[PDB]
């Protein structure tokens, strides 16, 4: 009889893996914020970027209706921790120039 | 790359053919053997006979897939003159862009 | 003997490439900035992005203390140049509306 069937033309390969996708120093607002919200911070990222959070990524959060309460932090690839040195154009809080 | 034409030849191998399977140091390239009723006295193809239909006989390169979606961002952008809101502004600056 | 090993099985493919990172209308601070810096610039997606900037690129350069002190400028693909018509909300540079 027939032998077993196997393969004698060649195979498609599988789909890989391409360069990571590309955070930016951006600033969305959370109403009702007192604090850094982690679980609100993953929600909008898992919600728009369709993938998780990459390393040296930047997001900031803010109250809308007092801009002064604004918080920023930095995703170091595992989880959200205070950047060394980040300094937005709306860093002025307390209504103080000096 | 592609499929080479039936040979015409009655040698062994036909021009442009090897006995022996060649290394595939080009990976697109694919190794494509055809096979004919050989006579030893003349280490030719037998009188009457001709090589067979060219066919595939090495792997194949798979083609390009597709990965992860861009991320999107809490962007800010200015369009002079405008007087609401724009689909075809927003539309040209993500092609310009993205 | 056995003759010489070859393949005879179909063979993966490698890895390809797929459609690129997007950019945005990003804004960020350097400490102590006296002008426009490139290597600030490409530090900062080399650091965040893992990949290199994009045609039409835009990023904005600033020094939080004096918000006034900011610099735009537009990434066409191979060095950052003055872009034709970049207009931020944040582009009341000396204090005067008029």
């Amino acid at each position: 009889s027939w032998s077993d069937v196997v393969q004698w033309s060649g195979t498609e390969g599988t789909i890989g893996h391409d360069g990571q996708r590309g955070p930016g120093m951006y600033s969305v607002g959370i109403a009702g914020l007192g604090g850094w919200d982690d679980g609100q911070a993953n929600s909008f990222f898992t919600s728009n970027f369709s993938s998780a959070p990459v390393k040296y990524d930047v997001l900031t959060e803010y109250k809308s209706d007092a801009p002064g309460t604004a918080f920023t932090r930095q995703w170091n690839g595992s989880g959200w921790v205070n950047p060394a040195m980040v300094l937005h154009g709306n860093m002025i809080v307390n209504g103080t120039i000096t | 790359t592609s499929l080479p034409a039936k040979p015409l030849e009655q040698d062994y191998p036909p021009p442009g053919w090897s006995k022996t399977p060649p290394n595939r140091t080009d990976m697109t390239q694919n190794i494509y053997a055809t096979t004919g009723t050989l006579d030893p006295v003349t280490n030719r193809l037998l009188e009457g006979t001709s090589w067979s239909d060219v066919v595939q006989w090495s792997g194949t390169e798979g083609t390009i897939g597709h990965d992860g979606q861009r991320g999107p961002g809490m962007y800010s952008v200015g369009i002079a003159g405008l007087g609401g809101w724009d689909d075809g502004q927003a539309n040209s600056f993500f092609t310009s862009n993205f």
